């Protein structure tokens, strides 16, 4: 009775009809939901917007377990094929706005999963034109505004913290070696 | 005892427990649990006892009662808490559900107050200090989650109430109010000193735990050291718990070194041990409390065991403090206590330094108290070869363990001639000779001192035999009774190794006839538990067999113990069989426990005489008459009928078995012989039937066995029964050496066994086999509830004696089993004989053996058979047998078996238990026979037995193959080519018994199967054999396709050996028969056909419901049911013969017949999806894998042709690639011959020799294989019926029905093959977008687990990438593939060197690698490649 396409698998089909096919990054980069089309769309988003923010963050009851690791792969597929700047710009763009977006969100475990799980995408995009859209949007220095736009005495924010910081080591290593 | 005499007594309570297990623990958790919920004091007495109790289901209520106003109950679960951490890891094992509640308290107690840094130093704490030097923060609550509280004494009271009306007056979080908790009863304890004490202590306690199972930091060392300072002398147990805490902070190891100051004389902690010891020797100071004195030996030994603590315990001199200890201490328990402990702390400081004790005599001072010791005990206890306190017990052996660890240490190699000339002796003396006062344990220390000492220094051995201590040795250890242990039983040969290492004790030692003694411990019960396995996973007799390996040990360094060893290993078998003989024991499982004793002596024997595989002592044995009471041990009347199956048979198996493979010996096998012949000869009665109307034998001796409860446990009272399970034995025994791979062995075997007496044996085994198929298929005749006997009294009579139905059944079920695990044992081992005898005496094994199938293919029952059942189920054992021993694993037969079988019988007999079983003894033909109504039951079953067999007896592929063939060469030579000719001719007339019949209700699909490889192998043969009635096979493979269709519609699944039937049957006829049967297969799907596509018209007038009758009339039609095996049988065909049936298929037009019904049923599908009651007609899938195999067979063919078209048919130069020079070399002509006639022959592989290596090529992959190193090379052939395909309108039709039934979800495998279709269809973009114009992607994305299958995802992304892929983003996709290909040296499954530069990159290979993309699109490759390359 369950689907036996679920939303796991369509990102890794995703995540291989980019890796193979030019246009289809810059389809999916353009195309955005519109409002009322589904129960989880409270108005126009970018489909990478609800990537990052519904499906990637790790959230404790399941609806598929591995949603979280399949939207990580679709957006570092999404980043590697190089389609120029097309897919990449879209795609830096709409991580720097869920960045903000999750840190002016209102102190909660759901804003501490939407941070980690964008630090998760930084360094795994992280692992070069990647890295010089990351430096020109500034999307290092709003990842040290990350503490900023913390209550410093949470249980979860030492751990958003780490998790903003192992970008930052990688990066700033890259830049001044 | 006492603890029970306690318990007897507790159960004033408290009163008792003041004074001072599972009923005990239960009330004392009641109690816990009443009040966590005169009481208080009532647990603490039950958690005080219980913390000695742990220390030789009550958590949950223990972390509960942390939440405790008064500290003395927190402090006491504490306590307990940390005698459990300390001794075992039972609280670290536990789960979260309660161990994180536990911790978390722990940790809320444990954590830091701010130190000296901040004015709460734990010395601070415990000095008074007026309460006005503290900083003001400590009466004060500051608790956040917001509370602060200034100070809590105008309110002082309730603290349990404070924390309940801060429940009320602020939502404190859930399920952690505990660290408000103790905050707030800290903050009430500071005030005033007790309070603060038992919160300082309570921390330390939790600390300790939880370091044992954040909290430690830079001062916490510094400041226990400082509260150990303290000297107002009331805070011992603040001290104890802060050394307990250092303990735990043992497991910083430096800083507790720089601060205690272990590391000189003078130092804090030294000279606090040296007072504690001054004060416990001398009387006038008063004693440091027991509590505290054992938290600093207690530390000690922890900080010894650490090489920097037992460095520093060597720079402050303790071991001078330790031996004073050891010297001057009394005799009280209490300080023999502390005199274990600096033992035990002097064994730790020498293992790593021995000069301080050698120079303080430490080795005198610790004699001087094992002398003591010895001599407080000699009171009570004074006898000497001419219970101890447990206190003591633990000072001598820890003693004797230094001692013993000493010996075996140099620093004493010179001069530890001089312990055996102290005192020590005289003591050692009364240890060993007052076992039973002192444990077993420390007798084994003693004994073990004394064998280590005699190690080190054999000369001095003289010295102890002229003092006696080895007399006294010897005493203790063979004429007084051995102490029953493990170990000591282990340690007796390593004893008696140095024991007799002088001659002289040699001679002492055997004087006492030392084996009769010490063997006896394997017939006694009184060591059964010491042999008893340990820890359930050591093997079975894994003691006795270490006993039985010291043993050979021993008397490999003592030769002339040999002999006396093996006279008592033969009396030890002499008795087990005077205990097997007579009738006055019983083997329990007067009761004995024979079959342990035959387990443990057995592994004793084996260990010793497999050892040291030099057969010395196998030699000795067998000449000294040890076999006869070896073999005779599986015939003993008294053992039980379940011996046989035990490991003690096993074990005795073994025994035989290693002699035989050890010496070589036949006379294990000569032995067995002559008493399996002497039970054998007893049973006869087994063989003469009833002569009436009458059942079993066995039940027959067992109901006229009077009516004792239990006739079975008796001898005399189930003689045959006990000679069957005798026999049993003794085939087991057999069994396991003829397991056996030495060919010598396997020789002896057979020389034995070839014997006169071999061959009494296996025609009297052969003659039990068939009585006792006779016995057990009739008493399950009889166990049967009036069921299978034709109502009348063929063994009711005895029944009748016997006895509502188990009350008989339960009698008879021993000798079921009894007789059928025989039965299985004698198969077994005629199987294992013949393989022996396969691989001149052998001849005449395999001719008593082919005997036994005659015999069993032959026998018939006596005349007064209720029911032909018993014959039938004879038969199909009698069957079931003859197969293991004609034909091997792999089903080659042995030809010798097959020569044997066929000259004197069985194969005349066997075709004649066919004619019997289906004429039913000549009631009726056999023509008749198989569709009779009245046949009987097992009929099918005995069939389909039979025709398994014939199955293997004809198959010329193996009979003609089989590796166990005779040589060539006065005896009738063997041909498998004549047995072949009369076993087929044989056969053939059979299975014309049987070609049409209608099947049998069970076992008729299993029978249709192998009567359809009978004939399949025998087209295939006469091709075979005639080489070396023909028209009989021709009039077969001509009336034989009604037949198949009949089984067609009986039997689906035989419809993959009707193919291969078929294609035999082509292969021996012309294409003219193809072509008969290919339209007639043809004509046969297209009356079906058209039937269903006039069953599906759309009802407009209602006469029938048009709803639930039409859905499923499509579905169950007769001709529905034919359709899916008429076409899955007509695709069979295709894929064998791809282009003729291509060219049938194209041109009777059925192809559209079949568009067309997929077209007219979607309507019929839909609607079933609108009752959500679809049920999908099978028929559905065979006619799209036809379809789909149709197109594949087309495309190929245009390939095909027009590769034709480029090559010259002769001469076709084949190449092989060598990746090293990159250079397509050439075969040799005759080679490249071989591959082309091959290639175009169609075959999938050819094989050829060149420079004498073998190769074959793979045209699957064309690849070269060296067939010695799997070395794998690639391959090319070098270059210099047109089958229209499926149509536009054809294509068109069947993508608007894959979608439809991707709609409605029709079935997993109809999915699977509709998707197939769809991939092969949609590689052309125009029927891509059709699909996809179709809205299939929703649909896909729709489908429910319900409808998936192993492939689903993989086939759906290539459908997708099939709609993707236009003709432009497969061309750019497809440069990326050319590209990435000639830029990566690729590796590959043709050892193609990854990133080589000659074979990566050679024009004839890239495209080799790339043909993926040339299927793709041809076309495109080509522009492409040309751009790009």
């Amino acid at each position: 009775s369950k689907p036996l396409m679920p939303t796991s698998t369509i990102l890794r089909l995703l995540a291989e009809l980019v890796r193979s096919y030019v246009g289809i990054a810059t389809l999916i980069a353009n195309y955005s939901y519109t409002v009322g089309q589904s129960e989880l769309i409270k108005e126009d988003c970018s489909v990478l917007a609800f990537v990052l923010d519904h499906l990637l963050p790790h959230t404790q009851n399941a609806e598929d377990k591995d949603t979280p690791a399949l939207a990580r792969l679709f957006l570092a597929s999404l980043a590697a094929a190089g389609s120029g700047t097309d897919a990449q710009v879209a795609l830096v763009n709409e991580v720097k706005a869920a960045l903000g977006r999750a840190l002016a969100m209102a102190e909660s475990t759901e804003k501490h999963a939407r941070l980690q799980a964008v630090m998760c995408i930084i360094s795994t995009i992280m692992e070069n034109n990647i890295i010089r859209l990351f430096l020109k949007k500034g999307l290092v220095n709003d990842l040290a505004r990350v503490p900023h736009s913390l209550d410093l005495s949470s249980p979860n924010m030492a751990n958003t913290v780490n998790a903003a910081l192992k970008p930052l080591e990688t990066l700033s290593r890259i830049v001044n070696q | 005892a006492d603890c029970r005499a306690l318990i007897d007594k507790l159960k004033d309570e408290q009163l008792l427990l003041e004074l001072q297990w599972v009923d005990l623990l239960d009330r004392f958790d009641g109690i816990l649990a009443d009040a966590g919920q005169q009481l208080k004091m009532l647990l603490l007495a039950v958690l005080n006892f219980t913390a000695l109790l742990i220390e030789y289901s009550s958590i949950e209520h223990l972390t509960t009662l942390l939440a405790s106003s008064d500290m003395q109950v927190v402090l006491a679960v504490l306590n307990l808490l940390y005698v459990f951490s300390k001794r075992s890891n039972y609280i670290t094992r536990l789960g979260s559900d309660k161990r994180t509640p536990l911790l978390t308290r722990l940790q809320h107690l444990a954590e830091s107050w701010g130190g000296k840094e901040n004015g709460f130093g734990l010395a601070e704490c415990c000095r008074d200090l007026h309460m006005m030097k503290y900083p003001p923060s400590a009466t004060t609550l500051h608790f956040e989650f917001y509370i602060h509280i200034e100070q809590l004494d105008k309110i002082s009271e309730s603290p349990s109430e404070i924390m309940e009306s801060l429940t009320k007056m602020y939502s404190i979080p859930k399920d952690k109010q505990m660290l408000l908790f103790t905050h707030i009863r800290l903050a009430h304890g500071f005030s005033n000193h007790r309070k603060r004490l038992q919160a300082v202590q309570a921390r330390l306690h939790a600390i300790s735990i939880l370091v044992y199972s954040s909290i430690l930091y830079n001062g916490l060392i510094e400041e226990l050291v400082d509260v150990l300072q303290i000297t107002d002398k009331q805070l011992m147990e603040i001290k104890a718990a802060s050394l307990r805490t250092l303990t735990s902070i043992v497991h910083k190891l430096s800083s507790i070194i720089d601060c205690t100051g272990t590391a000189s004389y003078h130092g804090f902690l030294p000279v606090l041990v040296r007072n504690c010891i001054q004060a416990m020797i001398d009387p006038s100071m008063d004693p440091y409390p027991h509590q505290f004195a054992t938290a600093l030996f207690s530390f000690l030994y922890h900080l010894a065991s650490y090489d920097a603590g037992g460095e520093a315990l060597v720079s402050c001199g303790m071991m001078e403090a330790l031996l004073k200890v050891i010297k001057f201490l009394g005799d009280e328990q209490d300080q023999i206590t502390f005199v274990t402990r600096a033992v035990r702390v002097v064994d730790l400081i020498t293992n790593l330094d021995m000069a301080a004790f050698q120079s303080h005599s430490g080795l005198s001072i610790f004699i001087y108290r094992l002398e003591h010791e010895v001599d407080l005990c000699r009171k009570e206890c004074p006898f000497v070869i001419k219970q101890c306190i447990p206190q003591r017990a633990a000072l001598l052996k820890s003693m004797l363990n230094f001692l013993k660890k000493a010996i075996q240490d140099p620093a004493f190699s010179d001069g530890i001639r001089h312990v055996m000339d102290g005192s020590l002796p005289t003591s050692l003396k009364h240890i060993i000779s007052n076992a039973e006062y002192y444990g077993p344990s420390l007798f084994l220390l003693a004994t073990e001192v004394v064998t280590v000492f005699v190690f080190q220094e054999p000369s001095l051995l003289s010295s102890l035999q002229d003092n006696g201590l080895t007399d006294v040795m010897l005493h203790a250890l063979l004429i007084k009774d051995v102490p029953a242990t493990r170990e000591v039983l282990g340690s007796l040969p390593n004893v008696f190794s140095a024991l007799c290492l002088n001659a002289r004790g040699l001679q002492s030692f055997v004087q006492c006839q030392p084996f009769e003694r010490l063997f006896k411990v394997l017939l006694s019960p009184d060591y059964l538990p010491a042999m008893r396995r340990r820890r359930s996973s050591d093997p079975l007799g894994d003691t006795a067999s270490n006993l039985g390996s010291a043993v050979d040990e021993l008397m490999r360094h003592q030769p002339t113990l040999k002999t006396d060893a093996t006279t008592a290993i033969i009396k030890l078998l002499e008795e087990i069989c005077n205990l097997g003989r007579d009738p006055k024991y019983i083997c329990q499982k007067i009761p004995i426990p024979l079959m342990d004793y035959i387990l443990n002596v057995m592994k004793f024997v084996e260990s010793i005489l497999s050892n040291n595989t030099t057969d010395d002592h196998c030699q000795e044995f067998v000449n000294q008459k040890g076999l006869l009471p070896l073999v005779t041990i599986l015939g003993l009347p008294n053992l039980p009928i379940d011996f046989p199956t035990s490991a003690a048979c096993q074990a005795v198996a073994g025994v035989c078995k290693s002699i035989l493979t050890l010496s070589h010996e036949p006379k294990v096998l000569q032995e067995g012989l002559l008493q399996l012949d002497s039970i054998l000869s007893s049973l006869e009665p087994l063989h003469r039937p009833i002569e009436s109307p009458g059942g079993s034998v066995l039940l027959r001796e067992l109901a006229c066995a009077g009516n004792v409860a239990d006739a079975t446990l008796s001898a005399q009272a189930t003689p045959l029964l006990h000679a069957l399970t005798a026999a049993h034995a003794y085939i087991m025994m057999f069994v396991h050496t003829c397991r056996v791979g030495q060919s010598e062995i396997r020789s002896i075997s057979v020389n034995q066994w070839g014997s006169q007496l071999g061959l009494s044996v296996l025609s009297k085994l052969s003659q039990l086999y068939c009585s006792l198929v006779w016995e057990s298929t009739v008493l399950l005749s009889l166990c049967t509830p009036n069921s299978l006997p034709s109502g009348c009294e063929f063994g009711q009579a005895d029944m009748q004696k016997l006895v509502a139905m188990a009350a008989r059944i339960k009698q008879i079920k021993p000798l079921l089993s009894a007789s059928s695990r025989l039965g299985r044992a004698l198969a077994e081992l005629f199987g294992l004989l013949v393989k022996l005898c396969v691989g001149p005496a052998a001849r005449s094994t395999a001719s008593a053996l082919t005997k036994l199938l005659t015999k069993g293919l032959s026998w018939q029952p006596p005349p007064y058979t209720p029911t032909p059942r018993f014959r039938l189920t004879f038969f199909i054992c009698s069957v079931g047998f003859t197969s293991p021993m004609l034909f091997d694993e792999r089903k080659y037969p042995y030809h010798l078996m097959l020569q044997k079988f066929l000259c004197s019988g069985g194969h005349n007999a066997l075709f004649e238990t066919f004619n019997w079983a289906l004429s039913m003894g000549g009631k009726v033909p056999v023509s008749e026979g198989l569709e009779h109504s009245d046949l009987p039951d097992g009929t099918g079953e005995f069939l389909d037995a039979w025709l398994m067999l014939v199955e293997k007896m004809v198959n010329p592929t193996t009979v003609l193959e089989s590796p166990h063939s005779l040589p060539a060469k006065n005896f009738p030579q063997f041909s498998a080519l004549r047995f072949l000719v009369v076993t087929q001719k044989a056969a053939f007339t059979c299975i014309k018994n049987l070609w049409n019949r209608k099947p049998l209700k069970v076992y008729g699909g299993r029978m249709a199967e192998s009567m359809l490889a009978i004939l399949c192998h025998i087209l295939r043969g006469e091709p075979v054999i005639r080489e070396r009635e023909q028209d009989e096979l021709h009039t077969f493979t001509d009336t034989m396709l009604p037949g198949c269709f009949h089984l067609l519609d009986e039997l689906p699944d035989t419809v993959y050996r009707v193919c291969d039937l078929i294609m035999t049957a082509i292969k021996r006829n012309g294409a003219d028969y193809r072509d008969m049967i290919l339209k007639q297969v043809v004509n046969q799907v297209w009356e079906a056909a058209d039937v269903l596509i006039k069953a599906a018209l759309p009802l407009t007038t209602s006469d029938t419901k048009t709803v639930s009758e039409w859905i499923s009339q499509m579905a169950t039609l007769p001709q529905a049911s034919n359709l899916a095996t008429r076409i899955l049988l007509l695709t069979l065909l295709f894929e064998e013969l791809k282009l003729p049936c291509a060219w049938v298929v194209e041109s009777s037009g059925i192809l559209n017949v079949l568009i067309k019904l997929l077209e007219v049923v979607q309507p019929c599908l839909q609607a079933a999806k609108e009752q959500k009651e679809v049920q999908t007609p099978k028929w559905i899938t065979p006619v799209l894998l036809l379809i789909d195999f149709y197109e594949k067979t087309a495309i190929s063919s245009k390939r095909r042709a027009q590769m034709t078209k480029y090559l010259q048919s002769n001469s076709n130069n084949w190449r092989w690639f060598d990746d090293r020079s990159g250079r397509w070399c050439s075969y040799s002509a005759s080679n490249n011959s071989t591959i082309d006639s091959a290639w175009k022959s169609g075959e999938t592989s050819v094989r050829f020799t060149a420079g004498r290596r073998r190769y074959t090529v793979q045209f699957t992959t064309m690849v070269q294989v060296n067939e010695e190193t799997g070395n794998r090379r690639p391959v090319m052939l070098t270059l210099l019926i047109l089958i229209q395909g499926l149509t536009e309108d054809m294509v068109t039709v069947l993508i608007r029905a894959c979608v439809s039934m991707l709609g409605v979800p029709v079935d997993p495998d109809t999915l699977h093959a509709t998707l197939r279709l769809c991939l092969r269809l949609t590689r052309d973009h125009k029927y891509a977008m059709m699909f996809a114009e179709l809205k299939s992607t929703r649909m896909i994305l729709n489908l429910t687990q319900s409808s998936g299958f192993n492939g689903f995802t993989p086939l759906v992304t290539l459908l997708l990438r099939h709609i993707i892929e236009d003709p432009c983003t497969l061309r750019h996709t497809m440069e990326k593939v050319v590209r990435s290909a000639a830029t990566s040296g690729a590796g590959s499954t043709t050892s193609g060197v990854v990133s080589g530069s000659l074979g990566s990159r050679e024009i004839n290979y890239i495209l080799r690698v790339l043909g993926p993309a040339a299927c793709r699109n041809p076309d495109i490759f080509t522009e492409v490649a040309n751009c790009c390359i």
